[PDB]
Parts: C-alpha cells; sequence; structure tokens
C-alpha cells in the first residue's frame, strides 16, 4: 500500500488542541518504551513546535493481558474529521448480528499500520508522551500510519478489510462478520467448539494476509427490554401499596391504559404505614390488568440512526447496576441488568468503568455506534480514575448525574 | 575550520489566508536615526539581519529607546502585527516542575546560552514577513531596509522555537548521562548532578564539548549566583526550598486590590505553610470590578487574617523528594467548607502542604468534600511525583463503608489509613430502609399561590394530629420542605414521613450535611436528633388517602 487516501477535517475546524492529563510513571515509561518501537519500525515520527495539535494518550491493559498498551483519545479529533462514505454510501449494519447465539470479538487494530497516512493529514494526529512535574517537555510525535482509534482507519482500510475476509466469507455463508474502529465482530449459531474453530480458522487466515491472539465472546440472544414485573404478595401494607401505586404511575407515561384508581381507593384515610390492607376484588382486578397491559411491549418504539443514544445506568448496591438505553424518554430500545463485575467487589468506580465498556459493546452489535452516557458519579471522581479499569480500545461520550433519579426505585 | 552542524530549520507559515504584515514606519528624530544605523551595521556584521531590495513589499515598525543612566540608545522592533499573523506553535514552556518534586543535586552549574540563541536560524521563506525600515536622515534617501536571518526577541515563534532547538542539541547529551539533570530557563542553562565537584566539572567540560558540534560556546552566567536561586517565586537551597519571603502588609485601609494581593500572597503561602486559610478573606471579593472600594473586614476576616500571622510568623521549609521512601498525605477539616493537607515521606518533614476549599453548590456533606480533596490531591500527587500518595484521612474506616455502601453516587477512594484527628467526618443521620413498626405516620404536604406567593404547609398523622401553617412570601417548593420540617419537629423520636415532593425527596436523597437554604439547615438540625426516619414518596393527586387529606387542607 503505497498509495494514501486523501483525508481532511470538516470545513471551518482546525485539528485538535486537547491538554494531555497527567500521567503515572510507570505509564510514561511504558509509553516510552512503546513510542521508542513504533518509531523505530516508521509507524511515527518526532515533530517540531511549529505543530500545535494535540490528542490525549494514556497507558492501558486488555483483557487478562499483562502487556502495556498504548491508547490515543481521539474523541476530539474524531468528531474533527470529515464524514466518511468510504468505499460505497454505507455498510448496512448487519442486523444479524445481535441474532447470532454467540459473537466473538477480534482485536485487528494491528492492520492499520500497513497503510500509510495522508501525508497532509499527519499533523492533526500529534499527540505527547508528558513530563513528571514538568522537568522536561513532553515528547511530540505524530503518526506516519493510520492510528488504531481514528475515524478514518476502518474506513481507509475497508477495501482491504473486505478482499481479507472474502475467502472466508465464501465458505462460510452464515456467519456475519462486522467491523467496528479496531474491533472485529463475529457472530455465527453452533456450538463454541466450531464456533472457536471457526473464530481460530479465521485469525490463522488473517495471520497469512499479514492477529493478536485474543478474543471477546458475547451472546446476544438474550437482550432485550425487560419487562417491567409487579409484586405479588398475600398481604399488602399500605406502604407496599403506596410503593406500587408510585410505580404504576411511573409505568403509565409508558404504557397506556395503566390504572391506579381502585388500588388507590384501598388506601381511604391516613393510615399508619406498616398496616396491612386486604386488596379488594376491583383492586385485584385493576392489578391484573395491569399486569397484563405490561406483558406487551412498549407502543412505537423504533431505532432512529440520525439520533443519539443515550445509556443511563443507576447503582442498585451489592455489585448491581441497572442501565437502559433509549432515544426519547420513555421509550427504551434495551433495558438491562449487571451483578458482580469482575475484579471489583470493593470498587464501585471500576464496577462503572467495566458496565460502561459492556454497555457500549452491547450497543456497538446492535446498532453500529456507542450512546451517550448519563453516569451516577460526581465528574472529578470519575476523571480522575476512569482510565485506570478502562481496556477498549474506543471511548464514548458521558455526561454526569448529580440529582438522585426516583427512577433506581422502579428498575429495583 | 573545525566544521559545525547546522541547527536544524523550524518551518514557519502565516495564519490561513493571513498575509505579511504592512505597518508604516514612524518619523524618527536624528538621533534615534543614528543610533539604529550604528546598532543594525553591528546586528548585521554579526549575520542576524541582512539588508535588501525594495521588492520587499512587507513592513513592522522599529523604535528606538533608552535607560536611566545607561546611556546608549535601544533598538525596538515592534512585532505586535507580525504576532497576530503568525501560527500558533507548540508552547513547551507553559508549567514550571513545583519544587517538592525535584530531587537533590548536591552540585549545579549555570550556562549562559545567550550567544547560542542567535545560532537558530529562522525559517528562510519567512525571513520577507520581518523586514523593517529605518527612515533615513532628513528622509531624502530611501530608509535602510533590513530582514531577520535569526529569531526576532519579541516574535511569536522565538521562545517555542529557541527551546525545542536546545532541547533536540541537548537530547543525545542527557540520554547518555543519566546521573544529571538539565533544566534551561530563558538565556540561562541549569546543570545539575550529584556526582563529587571534580566528575560534575567534568561532566560540565563534556557537555560544553558537545555543544561545540553545533558552534556554540557556553561560558558560565555573569556572577555566580549563591544559594538560594530566587526562581519562580521560590528560594530553592541546596538541600530544601520554600516560597520567597511572605510579609503580610499592616493597613488600617483595605481596598478590593489590597485584599486580592492578600489572598495571593496567602495563597502561593499555603504550599508550604500549613493551615492557611482564605474563605473569609475572600468573601469580602464575592462580586465587584472596583478595585479600590475599601471594603471594611469583619471580625471573622480579622480572625482569619490574624490565624495566617501567627502561622507566617516564623519560615518554613519543605524538603526535596526521595523515590526510595513512600509518599503520604494527610488531610484535616478546618470548617466553613475549608481543608489543608500534608505530603511527606518522613513524619515532621513535609514536601509541601496545600487546602481545598468547597466547591460552589447550595447543598454538600463533609463526606463529598473530603472525597474532592483527595481527588484533587491524587491529581496533584500524579503531576509532582507521578504516583498516588497513601492517605490519612480523619474518617473512620466503618463511616467511610457505611457511606459508598449506601450512597446512591458511585464513589471511591484510593488507598487510605483512618488518623485520629478531630474533628472527624461523621455521617450525620442516615434514613430507614424500611417503614418503621409503631412509629407515627406523618401525610405532609404544602402549596404556593404563585402570584399571592401566599401559601400553606401541613401534615396530618394515623393518630389524627394534624397542623397546617399559613406562610407568606413563600413557593410550592419551600412549603413542601416546611411541612417535612413541621412533621420533624411535632414528632416523637422514630416517625415515618409521606411526601409527594420529588423536590424534597431529591435534597434529603443527596445526604447533605449543610445548606445555602437556612430550610433545609433547619430540617437537617432536625434529622440529626432524631433516631430513624422513613421517608416515602407519592405521587401527588392520585387519591393516595392521608396525601389527599392534607394536599385539600394547603391547597387553599
Ligand atoms: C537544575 C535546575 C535549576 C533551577 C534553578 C533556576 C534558578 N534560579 C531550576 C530547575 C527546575 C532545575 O531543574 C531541576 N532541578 C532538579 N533539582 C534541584 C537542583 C537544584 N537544587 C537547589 C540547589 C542545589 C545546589 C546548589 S549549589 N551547592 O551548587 O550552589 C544550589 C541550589 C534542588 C534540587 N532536578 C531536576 C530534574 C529534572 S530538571 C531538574
Ligand atoms: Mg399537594
Amino acid at each position: 500500500p503505497i498509495e494514501t487516501v486523501p483525508v481532511k477535517l470538516k470545513p471551518g475546524m482546525d485539528g485538535p488542541k486537547v491538554k494531555q492529563w497527567p500521567l503515572t510513571e510507570e505509564k510514561i515509561k511504558a509509553l516510552v518504551e512503546i513510542c521508542t518501537e513504533m518509531e523505530k519500525e516508521g509507524k511515527i515520527s518526532k515533530i517540531g513546535p511549529e505543530n500545535p495539535y494535540n490528542t490525549p494518550v494514556f497507558a492501558i491493559k486488555k483483557k487478562d493481558s499483562t502487556k502495556w498498551r498504548k491508547l490515543v483519545d481521539f474523541r476530539e479529533l474524531n468528531k474533527r474529521t470529515q464524514d466518511f462514505w468510504e468505499v460505497q454510501l454505507g455498510i448496512p449494519h448487519p442486523a444479524g448480528l445481535k441474532k447470532k447465539k454467540s459473537v466473538t470479538v477480534l482485536d485487528v487494530g494491528d492492520a492499520y499500520f500497513s497503510v500509510p497516512l495522508d501525508e497532509d493529514f499527519r499533523k492533526y494526529t500529534a499527540f505527547t508522551i508528558p513530563s513528571i512535574n514538568n522537568e522536561t517537555p513532553g515528547i511530540r510525535y505524530q503518526y506516519n500510519v493510520l492510528p488504531q482509534g481514528w475515524k478514518g482507519s476502518p474506513a481507509i482500510f475497508q477495501s482491504s478489510m473486505t478482499k481479507i475476509l472474502e475467502p472466508f466469507k465464501k465458505q462460510n455463508p452464515d456467519i456475519v462478520i462486522y467491523q467496528y474502529m479496531d474491533d472485529l465482530y463475529v457472530g455465527s449459531d453452533l456450538e463454541i467448539g466450531q464456533h472457536r474453530t471457526k473464530i481460530e480458522e479465521l485469525r490463522q487466515h488473517l495471520l497469512r494476509w499479514g492477529f493478536l491472539w485474543m478474543g471477546y465472546e458475547l451472546h446476544p440472544d438474550k437482550w432485550t427490554v425487560q419487562p417491567i414485573v409487579l409484586p405479588e404478595k398475600d398481604s399488602w401494607t399500605v406502604n407496599d401499596i403506596q410503593k406500587l401505586v408510585g410505580k404504576l404511575n411511573w409505568a403509565s407515561q409508558i404504557y397506556p391504559g395503566i390504572k391506579v384508581r381502585q388500588l388507590s381507593k384501598l388506601l381511604r384515610g391516613t393510615k399508619a404505614l406498616t398496616e396491612v390492607i386486604p386488596l379488594t376484588e376491583e383492586a385485584e382486578l385493576e392489578l391484573a390488568e395491569n399486569r397484563e397491559i405490561l406483558k406487551e411491549p412498549v407502543h412505537g418504539v423504533y431505532y432512529d440512526p440520525s439520533k443519539d443514544l443515550i445509556a443511563e445506568i443507576q447503582k442498585q448496591g451489592q455489585g448491581q447496576w441497572t442501565y437502559q438505553i433509549y432515544q426519547e424518554p420513555f421509550k427504551n430500545l434495551k433495558t438491562g441488568k449487571y451483578a458482580r463485575m469482575r475484579g471489583a467487589h470493593t470498587n464501585d468506580v471500576k464496577q462503572l468503568t467495566e458496565a460502561v465498556q459492556k454497555i457500549t459493546t452491547e450497543s456497538i452489535v446492535i446498532w453500529g455506534k456507542t450512546p451517550k452516557f448519563k453516569l451516577p458519579i460526581q465528574k472529578e471522581t470519575w476523571e480522575t480514575w476512569w482510565t485506570e479499569y478502562w481496556q477498549a480500545t474506543w471511548i464514548p461520550e458521558w455526561e454526569f448525574v448529580n440529582t438522585p433519579p426516583l427512577v433506581k426505585l422502579w428498575y429495583q | 575550520m573545525v566544521p559545525i552542524s547546522p541547527i536544524e530549520t523550524v518551518p514557519v507559515k502565516l495564519k490561513p489566508g493571513m498575509d505579511g504584515p504592512k505597518v508604516k514606519q514612524w518619523p524618527l528624530t536624528e538621533e534615534k536615526i543614528k543610533a539604529l544605523v550604528e546598532i543594525c551595521t553591528e546586528m548585521e556584521k554579526e549575520g542576524k539581519i541582512s539588508k535588501i531590495g525594495p521588492e520587499n513589499p512587507y513592513n513592522t515598525p522599529v523604535f528606538a529607546i533608552k535607560k536611566k543612566d545607561s546611556t546608549k540608545w535601544r533598538k525596538l522592533v515592534d512585532f505586535r502585527e507580525l504576532n497576530k499573523r503568525t501560527q500558533d506553535f507548540w508552547e513547551v514552556q507553559l508549567g514550571i516542575p513545583h519544587p517538592a518534586g525535584l530531587k537533590k543535586n548536591k552540585s549545579v552549574t549555570v550556562l549562559d546560552v545567550g550567544d547560542a540563541y542567535f545560532s537558530v536560524p529562522l525559517d528562510e521563506d519567512f525571513r520577507k514577513y520581518t523586514a523593517f525600515t529605518i527612515p533615513s536622515i532628513n528622509n531624502e534617501t530611501p530608509g535602510i531596509r533590513y530582514q531577520y536571518n535569526v529569531l526576532p526577541q519579541g516574535w511569536k515563534g522565538s521562545p517555542a522555537i529557541f527551546q525545542s532547538s536546545m532541547t533536540k542539541i541537548l537530547e543525545p547529551f542527557a540520554a547518555q548521562n543519566p546521573d544529571i539533570v538539565i533544566y534551561q530557563y530563558m538565556d540561562d542553562l541549569y546543570v545539575g548532578s550529584d556526582l563529587e565537584i571534580g566528575q560534575h566539572r567534568t561532566k560540565i567540560e563534556e557537555l560544553r564539548q558537545h555543544l561545540l558540534r553545533w558552534g556554540l560556546t557556553t561560558p558560565d552566567k555573569k556572577h555566580q549566583k549563591e544559594p538560594p536561586f530566587l526562581w519562580m517565586g521560590y528560594e530553592l537551597h541546596p538541600d530544601k526550598w520554600t516560597v520567597q519571603p511572605i510579609v503580610l502588609p499592616e493597613k488600617d485601609s483595605w481596598t478590593v486590590n489590597d485584599i486580592q494581593k492578600l489572598v495571593g500572597k496567602l495563597n502561593w503561602a499555603s504550599q508550604i505553610y500549613p493551615g492557611i486559610k482564605v474563605r473569609q478573606l475572600s468573601k469580602l471579593l464575592r462580586g465587584t470590578k472596583a478595585l479600590t472600594e475599601v471594603i471594611p473586614l469583619t471580625e471573622e476576616a480579622e480572625l482569619e487574617l490574624a490565624e495566617n500571622r501567627e502561622i507566617l510568623k516564623e519560615p518554613v521549609h519543605g524538603v526535596y523528594y526521595d523515590p526510595s521512601k513512600d509518599l503520604i498525605a494527610e488531610i484535616q477539616k478546618q470548617g466553613q467548607g475549608q481543608w489543608t493537607y500534608q505530603i511527606y515521606q518522613e513524619p515532621f518533614k513535609n514536601l509541601k502542604t496545600g487546602k481545598y476549599a468547597r466547591m460552589r453548590g447550595a447543598h454538600t456533606n463533609d463526606v463529598k468534600q473530603l472525597t474532592e480533596a483527595v481527588q484533587k490531591i491524587t491529581t496533584e500527587s500524579i503531576v509532582i511525583w507521578g504516583k498516588t500518595p497513601k492517605f490519612k484521612l480523619p474518617i473512620q474506616k466503618e463511616t467511610w463503608e457505611t457511606w459508598w455502601t449506601e450512597y446512591w453516587q458511585a464513589t471511591w477512594i484510593p488507598e487510605w489509613e483512618f488518623v485520629n484527628t478531630p474533628p472527624l467526618v461523621k455521617l450525620w443521620y442516615q434514613l430507614e430502609k424500611e417503614p418503621i413498626v409503631g412509629a407515627e405516620t406523618f401525610y405532609v404536604d404544602g402549596a404556593a399561590n404563585r402570584e399571592t406567593k401566599l401559601g400553606k404547609a401541613g401534615y396530618v398523622t394515623n393518630k389524627g394530629r394534624q397542623k397546617v401553617v399559613p406562610l407568606t412570601n413563600t413557593t410550592n417548593q419551600k412549603t413542601e420542605l416546611q411541612a417535612i420540617y413541621l412533621a420533624l419537629q411535632d414528632s416523637g423520636l422514630e416517625v415515618n414521613i409521606v411526601t409527594d415532593s420529588q423536590y424534597a425527596l431529591g435534597i434529603i436523597q443527596a445526604q447533605p450535611d449543610k445548606s445555602e437554604s437556612e430550610l433545609v439547615n433547619q430540617i437537617i438540625e432536625q434529622l440529626i436528633k432524631k433516631e430513624k426516619v422513613y421517608l416515602a414518596w407519592v405521587p401527588a393527586h392520585k387519591g393516595i388517602g392521608g396525601n389527599e387529606q392534607v394536599d385539600k387542607l394547603v391547597s387553599a
């Protein structure tokens, strides 16, 4: 690949100028070693002071690997980079991916370092290895090849990728293969034995076309909108019925036909919260009629690819996290729950960071893009710590929730 | 002739779509013109500038200035216009090291690199834009026109290009001499090490032999400075550092200007003098742009000042960093949203100190502030030392566990241990998870007329206790909090409270221990006095017993 594909920023926009955040000494040392080798291999070059641009970098460790890895936060550059209609008018996001029994995630970002980047665009990929205590100027580099995590890389490489896969695709017509950024998602409907074989067959096939040896395995079979469930009790207190009417009142914003009049009737008076209230027949029927309403899907829910996806997360305690993905309020496209996050029984922020990555991965499989997160955390706590637990080569956008939502109760 | 390596040229461009400057030269007196001709003749002999023909259309004005007893003329080329039109650069000098991050270097030498500066060539394609004109005597001949071959002092790119050029030249020497440190400040190059004096002088000679590869001669700085280095507002001694003298002025009249400098001195001092406080003195500058408004001091600002003078009476010093020892950060609560901390490796030998002031907000609590202080110190410590310190915090381990397991937000603080230094951070109240058996149930509500601002707040209970209070100059949100306050006031030690106010629930569920609202504050005071409180929410206007009854009582 000697020819470079011309690339430009969007009209009237300069390159990114994002401050490098401070790094620990061990991460700086890891980045110096990594970048020295990338420089020896021609992937990056030192730049001079006439380049004013900057993109943050940091260092991580992928899922159960001990080698440090460089991660560039290209969020700013990606939004300043021209929209890409790469080889065609677009890749129709494969709606069958989310239906496969198993989906394996393969890191193919290594392929990008064999394709040269347009010489006039390289300056915009500038990044800095920072010094400790400002004691030296940072080490300044720019990319000479397609960088991992940049929006342009999958698009500019897509012609090559389709050819690398065609022989495999030819023999395996029933396997769905989808690329998002640095990752390949490989879905099929056969047992892991033949699935892992196919996966290992795919990576060997890739190794002969010019890797990583690692993979992730998903089961999009299960992803849906979880139903609203109501309690089934033989004795209801005043408090129980108040919680029930509150939850139903919330559900009536989502579902038509929900009624609470006969349930509220039971609370006639000014009763102790712990007093047991017998259900009347009218209230039982109304509750049953609400249960029936809640068995059906919500009315008028559809994905619009022109709108952002929004993901909300609630901390439920004891390592459990609930989340909802939507574009308009009360029109959930997907909801779910996470428990016993691995390796962080005593660290809320690690658990939240892992939930964010899992939810982003589900969003990529279902829609081909990442949601904007509403995170139940103070900004300063999140921004001090999330990079410590990040293991993905993409990074979504997020905002912070500072007022506790009442809805946490309803997804409880 | 000993061949010398050229200094690599930095390519430079004007901002997109902008041309070079075209500013008219001012008329000058005959005396100034004579002085400029002699200065520029000498600069031209040294290669700094070259004479140019009349085809170059750019121009920047030149001036001649003097000094009080320094009795010779000075040349000034005003590149403000060219600077507006020149591309942005990587400004590689913005932040400075904090002294507490430096490590001991027994031996330091200061080299003058002011002469090396003029070996940095200006990009040849950019020189045309630096043209200037010495007007002629009596304006009877064409003015003498020059352009720069070197980095003009005052031009936008000179500091970043000079710095980047020296760094690149110095890089192999630093890399192959890991036992020395090199730091450039303007025309000064500071070369330090912890070697014996003889070996140190050898490294210096080796550095000069290195710099000679580019023809750079670097003598020792004029009038070598005895310790301590006066630098960036610090005193750098061989084994200790501190700030330069903190002298608080004595005054009977303080203006907005006086208090600003007082806080600045206090803020600067807080990095080594532990326990400095600036809340009360800062509250006197809330909103005002007139800097001579004499603002009288409150008795609280007077007390704060006096407390700072007691802290400032004697000099204190910080030590330098030892990477072989642990790094420890201790925090104390000072009151009114103020926090102080010390970072050290050995007890009683601070690397540095600092402070943290509560964020602006309507409600807050001490645990959240302590958490914010920890994140701030964490980030500062990564900046200065490249690692997170071990924390010593005035909060019991059990208090922290209760907080983070129950709090609705994710929260984290890194490795820490409790230190029993009052006042301790505590949880002042905790709401019940379930309704309390045997506790009276208060159904509360309030409402207000949006036009008249007239309102009512009240409650009804399962025992038939009731209260409605008429209120003036109020709002719905205010009446809803007032209703909760009345139920707390009028109940026993355990109480169930039912509200339909999502607003009030949102405030209380945030677990504030202090508020900018006196009403919230009074509710907090009541909660602190209870043994058990269960707070339940119901939707308004749904016919829920108890809630419906009080709603009608407070809605007119
Ligand atoms: C080397 C240096 C000098 C200065 C001074 C400017 C002025 N004006 C500033 C910085 C940032 C420097 O840069 C680094 N300084 C250190 N450490 C220091 C070295 C100096 N001492 C003070 C001292 C020692 C000996 C004598 S003495 N006995 O020779 O008179 C006098 C004063 C404290 C520690 N470490 C690094 C690491 C990377 S850069 C850098
Ligand atoms: Mg009401």
